[PDB]
RNA sequence: GGCCCCCGGCGCGCCGGGCCCGGGUCUUCCCGGAGUCGGGUUGCUUGGGAAUGCAGCCCAAAGCGGGUGGUAAACUCCAUC
RNA sequence: CGCGACCUCAGAUCAGACGUGGCGACCCGCUGAAUUUAAGCAUAUUAGUCAGCGGAGGAGAAGAAACUAACCAGGAUUCCCUCAGUAACGGCGAGUGAACAGGGAAGAGCCCAGCGCCGAAUCCCCGCCCCGCGGCGGGGCGCGGGACAUGUGGCGUACGGAA
C-alpha cells in the first residue's frame, strides 16, 4: 500500500527528492503567519499513525516555533545570587519545541482538543509543526465510540498538563532502572512520597 | 558539638519536614472502610469466591527466595493451552491469565496445568438462563451450594518432602564436599583462560607444520 | 563418583528439565519481509543516496576502507552501526561493478 | 510524664541548670558534625577512629539478595529437627542416620562451631566449611551438596 | 417500631429494532510507528558514579534490526523486552 | 474571453455548536530563589523547596514492559510495610540517598496506523411521518445536500493475525 512507500521515502530525508521538497515547503511556510490552519495534513501517513482520521471534526494547525535554547529573562545579567545560578546564556528549556508548538495550538483553539503533533521541516531560525486537533462536540466525534474518550472533560488541555506524546517525554517516565524519579505518578509525586514523614500511630 | 562517645549520626530533618508530616489517625477509619467495601464486593459477586480469580503457583526469583513459592499474577497461555481452556473464556470462569509469562521448566508447567484441572473439577458453573443447557452443572450442585468460598481460592501451601533415614553408603562418606566446592569455584574462575592457552597451544602445533 | 548438584561452579544450579516452547511472536520484529524489502529498495532507486553515504562510497572505491569506517563512525555514531553501513555500501558498490561488467 | 522530669525541679532557679558564667546559647560548637577536622577533631579521632577517608572498592548496583547466605553452626544442628529423630537414632540398630535438610530450615551455609554428638547424620546444604565437613565425618556421617 | 410522600437500585411480562455472531487440527500467506533511535554536545537534573533523566545545537540510522543487561572501549556468546 | 472543474485563500449580525472567568485543600506541566547549614565561603546544602505562570478532576497523574532479573526465575499502574539511612553521591566535609527482590491493600485489561481483504460496505447535516421527548434518541421514508479514495467503516494488532 502507498502509505508504506510514503513512509520509507520520508525516512530518506537526506535524499535528493525529500531535501528539495523540504527546502521548498520550509520556504513557503516561512512566508506565512506563525499559526495557520492547514486545509489537509502535509504528512497524511504520519497523521494516521498518530491518530488523525480523514473525517469531519479533525483539524490541523501548522504552527511555527522559534528555534534554539532559552536565555534567562533577567535584566542585563544580574541573576543576583550564588554563582551557581549566574548562568543566562547556555541553558535549556525542559519541554521540547514540538510541545511548545502543541501548547500554542492548544492555547489558540480553546474548544479544540489537542491530540498529537508531527514535524514538517526546520530552518535555522524556526521549526515547523502540525498539530492534529479535534472538536469534542461535533457529533461525528461524539457518536463514534472509539474517539469519544476525548470528549470527556479530563482530557481538556492535554498539551497544557504534559499529556500529548511530545510533552510526555519531558516528564521523564518509562518503566525500568533508567527512571525511578517518576516511580509514583510523576517526578513531583515521588519526591512527595520520599519526603513524607510517615508518622504512625504506635511507632 | 559532640561530647564523649556516641554515634556520629545524621538525621534528615533539614528540609521543611513538618510541612509534609503524614499522620495515621485515619487508619482505623480506613481499615473499616476497606472492610465494608470488601463485604459489599462479596455480596455483589454472589456465589463467586470473594478472593478473586484463581491464580497460578509460582517460584520467587533470586537465590534468597528461590525455595519459597507464592501465588503468581496469572496462568500462562501454554498452561491454558495444555489444560484446554480457551484463553478468552478463562477470564469468564475466574481464572487469572497473564500472557507475559514465559515458561522455562516443565516442572512448573505441569503443576500449573494440574491446578487448572483441579479447579475445573471443583467449579460450579451456573447456566445462563434458569433453563439449563450444556456445560452448566446440575441443580443438585447448585442448591447444595450457591456458596461463596472464604479466603484465597485453593491456597498455595509451600510444602516439604520428608526424607527417610538412609544408611550412608561408602561413597557419600567418601565425598569431600568442601574440597569439591573449592575445585568447582576455581574451574569457573579458570575455565576461560585455560581455553585461551589451549587455543594458543593448538595454534603453536599448527604453526609447527607450516 | 558422586555428582551432587552444586550452587556454585560452571554447571551449577538446580537441575530441572527444560521445555522447548514456541518462541513468542514479539521476538521476530525487524525480520526483513519479502514485500518490505521490495518497498525498501524500490525507494533507494527513487530517492537515492545521502551525501555522507556517497562520500564513503568514494573512499571505499579507493580501497581506503579504514578511513571509510572512521568517517562513518563519526557520522552515524556507533562502531556497530558504522560497520553494518560500510558492508551495505561495499555490497552496493559491488553490484554496480557487476552491473557495469556486461 | 512532665511531672517526673527535671524542669519542674528547676523552677525558681535562675539559670535553669545551664549556669550563669556561660549560658545556654544557641549553637556554640557549630551545628551537628561540624568541625570533624577542626575544633572537634579530638572527639572524632578518639571515639571514631577512621571516620575520615575513602577505602576499598565501589560497587554500583548492589543487590543484597545475591549475597544471601545465612549460616548455622554444628553447635545446634540437631535443633533443626524434632527431638524424636535424634532419639529414633541412638536406637533403631540399623545404623540409619536421619537426614537434616538445612536449606529447608533457612540456612544455606553450614559452618563448624561446636561439638557434634556421636550420632550419624546426613546434612544436606548449599555450602559447608572445611571444619564442619570434618566434624560431620568424624561423627560417622555424610555431607551432601544441594543446588 | 408505625404511617405517609418521593426517588433510587435491582426482578418478571410485552412490544420495537438490531444479531446467523464458535472452537480446536493441517496447509498457504501477513506482519509494525524517523528528523525518531543512536552518537557528539553544551546546560540543568539525578544516589546513578568515563553522562539517571530532560534539553538546545550538530550529526543522523537499521531490519535475524533495535533497546536494555548500573565502569569507558573491541571481539564474542547468552538473557530480556 | 467567456463558461466549467479543482487548489489555496478571504468575507458574512450566514445555520448550529463550543472556548473565555472563577475556586484552588488535594493533582498535572513549567519556572525557580535567598535567608539557612558548613561554626568563614565560592562547589555543596537550604531545594526542584517559597514566591511566579499555566491546566484539571472528584480525584488527578500513572498504567498494560523497548520491565525486572541472572533465579529451579518473576510479570501493567498506584498505595502501605520492608528493603534502608542501605548501594551510591559529596570541598568523600557538612550533609544527601534510591531501586529489585519479600509481604500485603487492589486487581482489569484494551484499541489503532500499518500489512490485507471486502462495489465506501462509513459519517455528518437537511426535509416528511410514527413513537419518545427536563441527560435530542429510535424506526421508517426522500434522486434532498455534503464529507470521504490525499482513505471512512467491518474483520485484525504481536498474548500472534488472516485466508
Ligand atoms: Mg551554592
Ligand atoms: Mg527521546
Ligand atoms: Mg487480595
Ligand atoms: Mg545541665
Ligand atoms: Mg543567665
Ligand atoms: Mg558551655
Ligand atoms: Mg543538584
Ligand atoms: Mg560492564
Ligand atoms: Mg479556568
Ligand atoms: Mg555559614
Ligand atoms: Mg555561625
Ligand atoms: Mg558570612
Ligand atoms: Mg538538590
Ligand atoms: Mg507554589
Ligand atoms: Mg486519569
Ligand atoms: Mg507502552
Ligand atoms: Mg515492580
Ligand atoms: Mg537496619
Ligand atoms: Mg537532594
Ligand atoms: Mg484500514
Amino acid at each position: 500500500g502507498a502509505y508504506k512507500y510514503i513512509q520509507e521515502l520520508w525516512r530518506k530525508k537526506q535524499s535528493d527528492v525529500m531535501r528539495f521538497l523540504l527546502r521548498v515547503r520550509c520556504w513557503q511556510y516561512r512566508q506565512l503567519s506563525a499559526l495557520h490552519r492547514a486545509p489537509r495534513p502535509t504528512r497524511p501517513d504520519k497523521a494516521r499513525r498518530l491518530g488523525y482520521k480523514a473525517k469531519q471534526g479533525y483539524v490541523i494547525y501548522r504552527i511555527r516555533v522559534r528555534r534554539g535554547g532559552r536565555k534567562r529573562p533577567v535584566p542585563k545579567g544580574a541573576t543576583y545570587g550564588k554563582p551557581v545560578h549566574h548562568g543566562v546564556n547556555q541553558l535549556k528549556f525542559a519541554r521540547s519545541l514540538q510541545s511548545v508548538a502543541e501548547e500554542r495550538a492548544g492555547r489558540h483553539c480553546g474548544a479544540l482538543r489537542v491530540l498529537n503533533s508531527y514535524w514538517v521541516g526546520e530552518d535555522s531560525t524556526y521549526k515547523f509543526f502540525e498539530v492534529i486537533l479535534i472538536d469534542p462536540f461535533h457529533k461525528a466525534i461524539r457518536r463514534n465510540p472509539d474517539t469519544q474518550w476525548i470528549t470527556k472533560p479530563v482530557h481538556k488541555h492535554r498539551e497544557m498538563r504534559g499529556l500529548t506524546s511530545a510533552g510526555r517525554k519531558s516528564r521523564g517516565l518509562g518503566k525500568g532502572h533508567k527512571f525511578h524519579h517518576t516511580i509514583g505518578g510523576s517526578r513531583r509525586a515521588a519526591w512527595r512520597r520520599r519526603n513524607t514523614l510517615q508518622l504512625h500511630r504506635y511507632r | 558539638a559532640p561530647s564523649r562517645n556516641g554515634m556520629i549520626l545524621k538525621p534528615h530533618f533539614h528540609k521543611d519536614w513538618q510541612r509534609r508530616v503524614a499522620t495515621w489517625f485515619n487508619q482505623p477509619a480506613r481499615k473499616i472502610r476497606r472492610r465494608k467495601a470488601r463485604q459489599a464486593r462479596a455480596r455483589r459477586i454472589a456465589p463467586r469466591p470473594a478472593s478473586g480469580p484463581l491464580r497460578p503457583i509460582v517460584r520467587c526469583p533470586t537465590v534468597r527466595y528461590h525455595t519459597k513459592v507464592r501465588a503468581g499474577r496469572g496462568f500462562s497461555l501454554e498452561e491454558l493451552r495444555v489444560a484446554g481452556i480457551h484463553k478468552k473464556v478463562a477470564r469468564t470462569i475466574g481464572i487469572s491469565v497473564d500472557p507475559r509469562r514465559r515458561n522455562k521448566s516443565t516442572e512448573s508447567l505441569q503443576a500449573n496445568v494440574q491446578r487448572l484441572k483441579e479447579y475445573r473439577s471443583k467449579l460450579v458453573l451456573f447456566p445462563r438462563k434458569p433453563s439449563a443447557p450444556k456445560k452448566g452443572d446440575s441443580s443438585a450442585e447448585e442448591l447444595k451450594l450457591a456458596t461463596q468460598l472464604t479466603g484465597p481460592v485453593m491456597p498455595i501451601r509451600n510444602v516439604f518432602k520428608k526424607e527417610k533415614a538412609r544408611v550412608i553408603t561408602e561413597e557419600e562418606k567418601n565425598f569431600k564436599a568442601f574440597a569439591s566446592l573449592r575445585m568447582a569455584r576455581a574451574n569457573a574462575r579458570l575455565f576461560g583462560i585455560r581455553a585461551k592457552r589451549a587455543k594458543e597451544a593448538a595454534e603453536q602445533d599448527v604453526e609447527k607444520k607450516k | 563418583a558422586l555428582r551432587y548438584p552444586m550452587a556454585v561452579g560452571l554447571n551449577k544450579g538446580h537441575k530441572v528439565t527444560k521445555n522447548v516452547s514456541k518462541p513468542r511472536h514479539s521476538r521476530r520484529r525487524g525480520r526483513l519481509t519479502k514485500h518490505t524489502k521490495f518497498v525498501r529498495d524500490m525507494i533507494r532507486e527513487v530517492c537515492g543516496f545521502a551525501p555522507y553515504e556517497r562520500r564513503a562510497m568514494e573512499l571505499l572505491k579507493v580501497s581506503k576502507d579504514k578511513r571509510a569506517l572512521k568517517f562513518i563512525k563519526k557520522r552515524v555514531g556507533t562502531h556497530i552501526r558504522a560497520k553494518r553501513k560500510r558492508e551495505e555500501l561495499s555490497s552496493v558498490l559491488a553490484a554496480m561493478r557487476k552491473a557495469a561488467a556486461k | 510524664p512532665s511531672r517526673l522530669r527535671k524542669t519542674r525541679k528547676l523552677r525558681g532557679h535562675v539559670s535553669h541548670g545551664h549556669g550563669r558564667i556561660g549560658k545556654h546559647r544557641k549553637h556554640p560548637g557549630g551545628r551537628g558534625n561540624a568541625g570533624g577536622m577542626h575544633h572537634h577533631r579530638i572527639n572524632f579521632d578518639k571515639y571514631h577512629p577512621g571516620y575520615f577517608g575513602k577505602v576499598g572498592m565501589r560497587h554500583y548496583h548492589l543487590k543484597r539478595n545475591q549475597s544471601f547466605c545465612p549460616t548455622v553452626n554444628l553447635d545446634k544442628l540437631w535443633t533443626l529437627v524434632s527431638e524424636q529423630t535424634r532419639v529414633n537414632a541412638a536406637k533403631n540398630k540399623t545404623g540409619a542416620a536421619p537426614i537434616i535438610d538445612v536449606v529447608r530450615s533457612g540456612y544455606y551455609k553450614v559452618l563448624g562451631k561446636g561439638k557434634l554428638p556421636k550420632q550419624p547424620v546426613i546434612v544436606k546444604a548449599k555450602f559447608f566449611s572445611r571444619r564442619a565437613e570434618e566434624k560431620i565425618k568424624g561423627v560417622g556421617g555424610a555431607c551432601v551438596l544441594v543446588a
